[PDB]
């Protein structure tokens, strides 16, 4: 049951956390210090619950947010697999399925090395179940999808795989025995005992990626770092719509008509046999691997699509419905570009004036979009991809709009002119994204190492039996140095009151507080800016005015790019440029997606400097409806979460460098807003012993010697740090 | 080899008399003198501000790139050279525009005046380096693809083609993105300029020793803060075992040295009937006898008045108070007998000891018949005549007088002998053909 | 706020047990602040005839004060003491003073044992600018190529004085691990008030011991920790042969004053540029020059002088320990077995074998100056066999 050595008295602090949340079917919220193996804590009891079957049943789904750390989950549990294996004697059967679908896909050297995921998987599925489903037999057009054919033969066969694999395993096994990740995974979902994949993949309302069978008997799912659920769920149902998309769609309108015109009865009587079968008994014909290729369920919590074949009986008639839609939709676009308008169910009502038959052909469209292409089975998917966007949209507008939100954003965001207007359909109820989750599941446990206010689980608007505060001791001398700055000499203004471009007199001493941090602190630092143009504003005075003149002389600097390609470059450098004779401080952005998937080690990356209040500051009026609805839920929330949204991202970013429990961390706080907000947002285990013991308005020049005093002592021989042997009560 | 013998006049003064007194050749001079300092003494001109410069100067290349309109050309590296010592294809580009800017001094300003500020599009040569660095980053792009682990460019891409989104997350900039078009253009180039300066490590990391493993992710990464690996393991009884046997040998042979043994047991044998204890009986009797004799101190009142034993005690005092007849003035020809041998023969003799130590060295292994090289077995023969002849006229120059000569030649014949010892001992191990 | 809060730090410190006996326990805590790490020795195996390499970071880190007016002033002054106390303890060794300054490395004093040469070098090293950045790669280059030509029967250890800065040197010093791991050369650094992970990985990949400077007292401790010849890695050597026993010469043996001075450019010996009158004599060159218990340049063997250097470590290993009791077994007439006094600060120091009563000033005098209990004498040598 892997105590395996001194475990820094925590597994016992989490032992009863399982036994309360699982034996009593507790939903459950865990605080966890960033300095704790996210699974060595959790899975060691979870895999212990896998062996300890209660009445009978113990499922496992797990998810996280980044596919390298997904494999890092897998990585040491293989020894945990091996650990008790020798100890309990023999070895029982196991499976953990890393199912990163859209990522690793085809071994074939022609399909494979085209860069993006979705379009190339469209080439794959167009080849498999659109070319070799339409043109079944053949020699050259059939090509060579041997791995899918191997799966079809293996469907009759019953193998038994080994343990949990990776995305590089099925790749090398593609030339050996594996029949490719997509289907070997379908056969392994049949008897899966543990699934790990992305937090995103489950939470796709666009294509409803139903992972298991809907079996809520004991559906046992585990959650780590589940911080920005809104930024998942609302963005999971967020619908962007380009004018350039529509005109391309306008161009393949009559393009598809030419396919209709050239086909007289060949694909048309193919429809006629089965469109009659659509009327007689309803059954999907694209339910092979095309169910996950097409919009599985845009609006999942519905009863059924009972009266399919909506007010539309023919195909060009159905095509005219989109002519009735799109051409009206640009009429619902182009005039509307003068005023931002937030009217979600009023739009569909005014649409009902314009659309002749509504609310059934709005909801029964995206399949009849697809199915009238399914009798074709011709059009390449990336060509058809901006169209599937559209029949997704009014389908979403058809069903869930009165609780949800329509926003129209034509004006200046990377367009200085009006050259690309856009609108968006957001949802608002991440609850209603996670209510079907909860109804499909048993009672499933969030763990977030950043979540200090427990009051934000009712921002998820849900119920909780178990929600406490995890308190761990530190006989490791001192876990960390949290250091709120508040300079008095250079007069702290670190919140953007006079904003990131309103004055540079604020900015005259962020270099000073950094270079001295650079001068003292060795061994690589990853700091967090607010945004890319903020970052662009950050270094804007830094070149022309004299700033780097000692900064490059002390360590070096790793610019992270708006483009993720060049952003991954310095990364290749930073893991190297620290581990050689160079400190090489990396420079980065909190809210940007450079802040996940890393888990910095004492090897490289052991200090973080705050820069400003880490709040949104960018997207207009996505607030107000989201604001007023929680004001329709709890009514004093303007002040409230608009603190915590910064805070939930802060230690999400900031509290990352410390792992194990001796790994160090210098998480200083250059901030103007600290009085309650930083204190509310910091962990109750972390405000208590460490944050502002007697160090609040710590001018950097004074705070210089703090880290000096910190490290020099803390780099002395560590004879023993909270050594546990046998069980001696202690009772916390 | 010749700049070595000219910049150093002391070693040249050593190198003179092998040509002046014709001791050895230059071929023999660089055959057995240097041989080690070819790595040690030549370790100055090669390093020179750490060559294979990757992460030493690169910290200071940007702050020390400009003092003034002509603040350049310090020494060798001064402030321009290691800039050239990193860029290679860009060094070919420098060579391309030196005639474009005519004067090299003009090039030093022009080629670096506009590239320093924002952007350099005035000359083909400046544009050559400018366009190349975009290709360099394009070239640097391909190398980062080959590593491809712990790189969330992979991990980010899986979440954006899937809904066809995160193009709005790019296109969502606040704060007046309408009418400037200045620093938007500028800063990304400075972003690009310092990423060049960042990849200038990468542009010089290949210079190190080509530095390649490119990271196939090594899928273990076992978080080992625990475990107690405890890297060093001494104390498996190594000097415990020495102490058990050497003090045992210091027990059974306690100081078998010069006076340390031979006087020791000889007087222990003189103790004689000590196991018989008849001497020890009389001892313990004499322990009991003068037991009382000390404490009374009437016998030890007058254990002083023997002026009979003062005169002799005064005598060897006075005898050692005046030693006489031992050449009080022992020097006073030594100044002449210093400056004449310490003009050449201090260095001349040193010509031998740079060689004769190696002459001891090849014979220090020769009967094993391993270090038996033709380079060495005739180097036995080579300097043998090259030294023992060239001393004979320095020997014969000082036998101008007789007792002025015969004192110092008692001490020089070791040089003749340690030569002939080696030669004499050479055939004690008779070498075959 | 802070005008009170600056003096809330004084409120508790100044105040104590009031009424009577004030500012008393504050002095007791200062004595309770004392008594830091004692010895924790007891080792075996290796440590013999070291060949040390002083490596000095000369950088801009020296300009910070932090202990002294210069960090070299903290460094350089006690190195002379470290030199002398080394030559006190370990004369069978020699030390390479090598200085890094401006991204290069200058082997300042060669690998040798002549103290005055080393100390005046430090006295020359006073007015050093320490311009430029540290480069260890040039330092290891000298360290390789010099010790490359040393025998494998030599102890191969390197003492680096690093000012905790960026290790500013190219050319794959991470690959110098396998260079020097194979070369069986140990490398020990201590960081000046901070840590370098790569250098910390270097020493933990070495077997050399790394530390961080805490204070000037603490600076002395690790020097003192590295005075002792440490048990380095196994399979270095066993023996070292042709240890030349010399002769002193009086130059008055048979022929009284037949030579005005025994250094006239022809005599066997007379190595260094100075006049001499005959004091010494080596076996193999038969080298007569100024007396030196080290080695020579023509016989090239080791001028061993046994009572000095074959005596120094010869009792530096075989130590034992005492014990402490606060009790009162009043052995003597409330006395000490050594100095014969009493204060009774409950540290009645009893030997492990002969079990004799000592004080701190008798324990320190053993454990720093006498290095053995003489109570074992009269107790070992009488039944010894
Ligand atoms: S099915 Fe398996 S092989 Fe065939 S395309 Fe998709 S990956 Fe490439
Ligand atoms: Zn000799
Ligand atoms: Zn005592
Ligand atoms: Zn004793």
């Amino acid at each position: 049951y892997f105590p395996y050595d001194y475990i820094y008295p925590e597994q016992f602090s989490y032992m009863r956390e399982l036994k309360r949340t699982l034996d009593a079917k507790g939903h459950g919220v865990l605080e966890m210090p960033s300095g704790t193996g996210k699974t060595v804590s959790l899975l060691a009891l979870i895999m212990a619950y896998q062996r300890a079957y209660p009445l009978e049943v113990t499922k496992l789904i797990y998810c996280s947010r980044t596919v390298p750390e997904i494999e890092k989950v897998i990585e040491e549990l293989r020894k945990l697999l091996n650990f008790y294996e020798k100890q309990e004697g023999e070895k029982l059967p196991f499976l953990g399925l890393a199912l990163s679908s859209r990522k690793n896909l085809c071994i074939h050297p022609e399909v494979t090395p085209l860069r993006f995921g979705k379009d190339v998987d469209g080439k794959c599925h167009s080849l498999t179940a659109s070319y070799v489903r339409a043109q079944y037999q053949h020699d050259t057009s059939l090509p060579h999808c041997r791995f899918y054919e191997e799966f079809d033969a293996h469907g009759r066969e019953v193998p038994l795989p080994a343990g949990i694999y990776n995305l590089d395993d099925l790749k090398a096994l593609g030339r050996r025995q594996g029949w490719c990740p997509y289907f070997l995974a379908r056969y392994s979902i049949l008897h899966a005992n543990v699934v790990v994949y992305s937090y995103h993949y489950l939470l796709d309302p666009k294509i409803a990626d139903l992972v298991s069978k809907e079996l809520a008997r004991k559906a046992v799912v585990v959650f780590d770092e589940a911080h920005n659920i809104d930024n998942v769920c609302i963005d999971s149902m967020s619908v962007n719509l380009t004018r350039r998309t529509l005109d391309r769609c306008q161009g393949n309108l009559e393009t598809l008509q030419k396919t209709v015109l050239r086909i007289k009865e060949t694909d048309e009587q193919r429809l006629r046999d089965e469109y009659r079968r659509l009327v007689e008994g309803l059954r999907e014909a694209s339910a092979a691997r095309e169910t996950d290729a097409h919009l599985a369920n845009p609006v999942l919590p519905d009863e059924v699509l009972q009266e399919a074949v909506p007010g539309s009986i023919r195909t060009a008639e159905h095509f005219l419905g989109f002519l009735r839609r799109l051409l009206e939709y640009v009429k619902w676009r182009l005039r509307v570009q003068h005023v931002v308008q937030e009217s979600p169910p009023a739009f569909l009502s005014g649409l009902a004036q314009r659309v002749c038959i509504q609310r059934k052909p709005l909801r029964f469209c995206a399949e009849r979009l697809r199915s009238l292409l399914h009798t074709l089975e011709i059009t390449d998917l990336a060509d058809f991809s901006p169209l599937t966007l559209l029949a997704n949209f009014a389908t979403l507008v058809s069903t869930y709009a009165k609780g949800f939100t329509i926003i129209i954003e034509p004006f200046d965001d990377r367009t200085p002119t009006i050259a690309n207007p856009i609108l968006h359909f957001s949802c608002m109820d991440a609850s209603l994204a996670i209510k079907p989750v909860f109804e499909r599941f048993q009672s499933v446990i969030i763990t977030s190492g950043t979540l200090s206010p427990l009051d934000i689980y009712p921002k998820i608007l849900d119920f909780h039996p178990v929600t406490m505060a995890t308190f761990t001791m530190t006989l490791a001398r001192v876990c960390l140095c949290p250091m709120i700055i508040g300079r008095g000499n250079d007069q702290v203004a670190i919140s953007s009151k006079f904003e990131t471009r309103e004055d540079i007199a604020v900015i005259r001493n962020y270099g000073n507080l950094l270079l001295e941090m650079s001068a003292v602190v060795p061994d690589g630092i990853v700091a967090f800016f607010t945004s890319y143009q903020y970052m662009e504003s950050t270094v804007a005075s830094w070149y022309e005015q004299g700033i780097l003149e000692n900064i490059q002389r002390n360590k070096l600097l790793f610019i992270e790019t708006q483009d993720g390609a060049e952003t991954s470059v310095a990364l290749e450098k930073y893991q190297e440029a620290c581990e050689n004779g160079r400190g090489a401080i990396l420079l980065s952005v909190a809210r940007g997606k450079v802040s996940e998937g890393i888990d910095f080690v004492h090897h490289y990356g052991r200090a973080v400097i705050m820069f400003g209040v880490p709040y949104v500051y960018t997207q207009s009026r996505i607030l107000k409806a989201r604001l007023e609805y929680l004001r329709d839920q709890f009514q004093i929330r303007e002040n409230d979460f608009l603190t915590f949204d910064a805070m939930r991202h802060a230690a999400q970013c900031v509290g990352r460098a410390i792992r194990g429990k001796t790994d160090y961390g210098l998480m200083v706080f250059a901030d103007k807003r600290f009085a309650r907000g930083d204190k509310r947002g910091k962990l109750p285990r972390w405000i208590q012993e460490h944050l502002t013991d007697a160090n609040l308005n710590l001018t950097v020049d004074e705070g210089v010697q703090v880290a000096k005093y910190f490290l020099r002592q803390m780099a002395q021989p560590f004879h023993r740090e909270d050594q546990l042997g046998l069980s001696l009560l202690s009772l916390e | 080899k010749n700049r070595m013998l000219q910049e150093d006049p002391v070693l040249f003064q050593l190198y003179k008399d092998l040509v002046v007194s014709q001791v050895i050749s230059a071929e023999e001079f660089w055959a057995n003198r240097l041989n080690v300092n070819a790595t040690d003494s030549s370790s100055t001109s090669n390093h020179k501000q750490d060559v294979g410069i990757s992460a030493a100067f690169l910290a200071d290349v940007r702050p020390q790139t400009d003092g003034c309109n002509g603040l350049r050309y310090n020494l060798t590296s001064d402030i321009i050279e290691s800039i050239f010592r990193t860029y290679p294809a860009v060094k070919m580009k420098y060579a391309e525009n030196v005639p474009h800017n005519m004067t090299e001094k003009e090039f030093w300003t022009r080629f670096f005046q506009s590239h320093y500020f924002h952007r350099d599009r005035l000359n083909t040569g400046s544009k050559d380096l400018f366009a190349e660095c975009a290709k360099i980053d394009e070239k640097g792009l391909k190398t980062m693809v080959s590593l491809g682990v712990k790189n969330p460019l992979l991990d980010l891409t899986a979440l954006e083609d899937k809904p066809l989104d995160e193009g709005y997350g790019i296109s969502s900039v606040p704060s007046a993105s309408n009418s400037k078009s200045i620093k938007e253009n500028s800063n990304a180039a400075i972003i690009k300029r310092f990423n060049h300066h960042s990849a200038m490590v990468l542009a010089a990391g290949l210079r190190k020793q080509e530095a390649q493993n490119e990271q196939t992710s090594e899928p273990s990464n076992m978080d080992g803060n625990s475990g107690d690996a405890d890297c060093f393991q001494p104390a498996v009884k190594r000097a415990k075992l020495q102490e058990s046997i050497e003090y045992e040998d210091l027990g059974k042979n306690n100081s078998v040295k010069t006076i340390a043994l031979n006087l020791k047991k000889s007087d222990r044998y003189y103790h004689g009937p000590t196991p018989i204890q008849s001497l020890q009986y009389a001892t313990s009797q004499d322990i009991i006898n003068s037991f009382q004799s000390i404490r009374q101190e009437m016998e030890a009142y007058t254990p002083k008045l023997t002026q009979v034993l003062s005169s002799s005690a005064a005598s060897s005092t006075i005898t050692a108070l005046s030693p006489g007849g031992a050449l009080m003035q022992g020097g006073t020809q030594q100044a002449i007998n210093q400056m004449v041998p310490n003009d050449i023969q201090s260095e001349l003799k040193h010509l031998y000891v740079a060689v004769g130590e190696l002459l001891r060295h090849f014979w220090s292994c020769f009967p094993v018949n391993t270090p038996f090289l033709e380079e060495k077995v005739v180097k036995m023969k080579s300097n043998l005549e090259r030294f023992q002849v060239t001393k004979l006229c320095p020997f014969q120059e000082k036998i101008r007088r007789q007792y002025l000569s015969t004192n110092l030649v008692s001490h020089i014949e070791e040089m003749l002998q340690t030569a002939y010892n080696k030669l004499h001992t050479w055939q004690s191990r008779r070498l075959m053909k | 706020r802070w005008e009170g809060g600056y003096e809330r730090t004084w409120e508790i410190l100044k105040e104590d047990e009031s009424g009577s006996l004030k500012a008393t326990i504050e002095d007791i805590l200062f004595k309770a602040k004392r008594k830091r790490v004692f010895e924790h020795h007891g080792q075996v195996r290796l440590g013999m005839m070291r060949h040390l390499y002083v490596v000095v970071d000369g950088s801009r880190t020296m300009e910070d004060q932090d202990l002294k007016p210069n960090r070299l002033t903290c460094t350089l002054k006690l190195l002379e003491y470290f030199v002398e106390e080394y030559f006190d303890q370990n004369p069978i060794s020699q030390i390479g003073i090598i200085v890094t300054k401006s991204k290069r490395a200058e082997k300042l004093t060669e690998l040798s044992g002549n103290p005055r040469k080393h100390i005046t070098s430090l006295k020359k090293a006073v007015d050093m600018t320490c311009h430029g950045e540290p480069s260890l790669y040039n330092s290891l280059s000298i360290a390789m190529q010099t010790l490359k030509h040393m025998p494998g029967h030599t102890s191969r250890e390197v003492l680096i004085i690093f000012s905790s800065l960026t290790t500013c040197d190219p050319s794959n010093i991470y690959d110098l691990i396998k260079t020097l791991k194979a070369a069986k050369i140990r490398v020990s650094v201590i960081g000046l008030s901070a840590e370098v992970r790569v250098c910390t990985v270097l020493a933990r990949e070495t077997g050399g011991t790394y530390h961080v400077i805490l204070d000037e007292s603490h600076y002395k401790e690790l020097l003192t920790h590295h005075v002792s010849p440490p048990p380095a890695s196994s399979s270095s050597e066993c023996s070292l042969i042709r240890m030349g026993f010399p002769q002193h010469t009086i130059a008055s043996l048979s022929d009284q004053d037949a030579k005005p001075s025994f250094s006239m450019a022809h005599l066997d010996g007379n190595t260094e540029p100075g006049l001499t009158l005959g004091g010494y004599f080596c076996p193999q060159c038969r080298a007569k020059y100024c007396e030196l218990p080290v080695e020579c340049k023509i016989c090239g063997l080791t001028l061993v002088s046994a009572p000095h250097l074959a005596r120094s470590y010869h009792h530096l290993f075989p130590l034992d320990a005492f014990q402490e009791i606060p009790l009162e077994e009043y052995n003597g007439e409330r006395f000490c077995y050594g100095c014969q006094g009493e204060l009774k600060d409950q540290h009645v120091y009893v030997c492990a074998v002969c079990q004799n009563v000592f004080c701190v000033d008798c324990d320190v005098f053993v454990h720093d100056s006498l290095h053995c209990c003489p109570g074992c004498i009269h107790k070992i040598p009488a039944p010894s066999g």
